[PDB]
């Protein structure tokens, strides 16, 4: 009775956001320090779990 | 059939705009820029689907 | 007994909000990457269900 699951699941990798649909809400809210460039704006490579 | 109307949906033209109707009708944002939205006066309106 | 409702629906496609209704809240909110112009500020032509 005691039993066993199978799930599958599907993780994206580097995709990149559809055009019409990149902001920043409630402006500029992750900003550096100021003379250091934005790692948000580069084409993201990785992912967390 | 008997009034000639035609309902609306919950709609909007830019899909961040759209996202504060999941939110509530409370919490709906009706118009940011050139953009819009459109909140439904539908009788499925307060219902699970 | 389970029986059926019709409902028809109406959505704008190619509407552009009047000289008054247009506007951004609490200010500018919704601001993409500075370097890039608004995709918010073109005329909409698509809709999102």
């Amino acid at each position: 009775l005691v039993g066993a699951m199978d799930l599958t699941f599907v993780l994206p990798l580097g995709l990149f956001n559809p055009v019409m649909e990149r902001f920043a809400a409630h402006a500029g809210d992750l900003v550096p320090a100021p003379g250091h460039p934005d790692p948000r704006a580069f084409p993201p490579r990785q992912l967390f779990f | 059939g008997l009034f000639q109307e035609a309902y609306p949906l919950t709609c909007a033209s830019d899909p961040a705009l759209l996202r504060s109707a999941r939110n509530g009708e409370a919490h709906a944002r009706e118009t940011h820029f050139a953009q819009y939205l459109v909140y439904d006066a539908s009788p499925l309106k307060g219902l699970a689907l």
